[PDB]
């Protein structure tokens, strides 16, 4: 149970994920791209939020695009994506927009918090 | 000076129930002496499931302690949640020209192990604030304050309850798919909360 904000760090973060025990996930990132011929969004960590090095990956939607909505493929759209992970590649379960307004230092931190900090 | 209340609970540590080496699980005479009890807080699903099985802990106290949960050391009688709705069941049992419908959901505010948990609700409250009975909820933020019934096992004291929050008020936060903004409200909220309140163990100390 995390939220990803570096794409790229998926397979470090859940190095024991596979078909046998996925990961559920949730993304927020980034679109940078959007293949059409193969329905592939290329996405990466949202911006200003952080100076870790990160690079781009390449998600199949082809089985979201009718219940998604168009503007989750346009490429600068900031994007939420619930996903499983498999351990090789990713299963999107859903994908919506998300404001900018959401990325500040402070919410940034807070997902970090609860990304430890739990259990007494 | 002003008037400083007291009461007492007997000789020595005997509103103590169960001494560990981090904190102290205090008798039921106490609980409402918790800043916690009879008041309703924004806890964190997580915090909720992953309270202790009360019966290994007050054994046949535990009887009485159904509708309670310890978070941390710290009892909590009326419970605040938020999250995603993930699961939706109508239901419509039939009485003497009685017929009541109910709505079952599952809730996820998503951070922790074990965020989810059932939710039970009649339909008037679920139409009443937007939701429709079409299956079509998912994904929606909404806020519940409620009471809990944890099906404690006496027996296998140590296993973790099937648990239920009886909902007395729910608020749908965001009818769209993007509540990114209310999450983070509502996650901060709760955050600040178990700082300020839960971390740091619960300390019963007389006048």
């Amino acid at each position: 149970s995390k939220i990803i904000l570096i794409p790229s760090n998926i397979p470090q973060e859940f190095p024991e994920a596979s078909i046998s025990n996925p990961e559920r996930l949730r993304i927020l990132a980034q679109v940078k791209d959007f293949i059409p011929h193969e329905s592939t969004i290329v996405i990466d960590k949202v911006p200003t939020i952080t100076s870790e090095q990160s690079t781009y990956i390449n998600i199949c939607i082809f089985n979201l695009l009718e219940a998604c909505s168009s503007r989750v493929l346009v490429p600068g759209t900031l994007v939420n994506i619930d996903a499983f992970y498999d351990g090789e590649s990713i299963n999107p379960v859903d994908i919506y927009e998300v404001n900018g307004a959401n990325f500040t230092m402070e919410n940034i931190q807070l997902i970090d918090e609860m990304n430890n900090s739990i259990g007494k | 000076l002003y008037p400083k209340t007291k009461i007492d609970w007997g000789p020595g540590e005997n509103h103590i129930c169960l001494k560990t080496p981090f904190k102290n699980f205090y008798v039921i005479e106490l609980f409402h002496q918790a800043p916690t009890f009879d008041k309703t807080i924004p806890l964190f699903i997580s915090d909720i499931n992953n309270s202790p099985n009360l019966y290994g802990i007050y054994n046949y106290i535990a009887d009485h302690l159904r509708h309670v949960v310890l978070v941390n050391n710290y009892p909590v009688n009326q419970i605040n949640i938020f999250g995603k709705i993930v699961y939706e069941q109508y239901k419509e049992k039939e009485f003497n020209g009685v017929e009541e419908s109910y709505v079952i959901l599952v809730i996820s505010d998503f951070i922790g192990i074990d965020s989810k948990i059932r939710v039970r609700l009649s339909q008037e409250q679920f139409k009443e604030v937007g939701l429709t009975l079409d299956k079509k909820n998912y994904g929606k933020i909404v806020e519940l304050e409620g009471e809990i019934y944890n099906w404690y096992d006496s027996i296998n004291v140590s296993k973790k309850p099937d648990r239920e929050l009886k909902v007395s008020k729910i608020t749908v936060l965001s009818h769209r798919p993007d509540g990114l903004h209310f999450e983070f409200e509502q996650w901060k909220k709760r955050m600040e909360f178990r700082k300020n309140n839960l971390v740091e163990p619960w300390v019963f100390i007389p006048t």
